[PDB]
């Protein structure tokens, strides 16, 4: 999970790097 | 992301500052 693993907090751009596919 | 949550239109903005090219990443539209 990428969205819902932080939606409601601030995880870290790490995650939404693999979503330039 | 950096600050910004990733909830609601914040998700989508948070993909422009990633990449910013169109039909690249999560566009729901």
């Amino acid at each position: 999970g990428i969205v819902e693993q932080c939606c409601t907090s601030i995880c870290s751009l790490y995650q939404l790097e693999n979503y330039c596919n | 992301f950096v600050n910004q949550h990733l909830c609601g239109s914040h998700l989508v903005e948070a993909l422009e500052l990633v990449c910013g090219e169109r039909g690249g990443f999560y566009t729901p539209k």
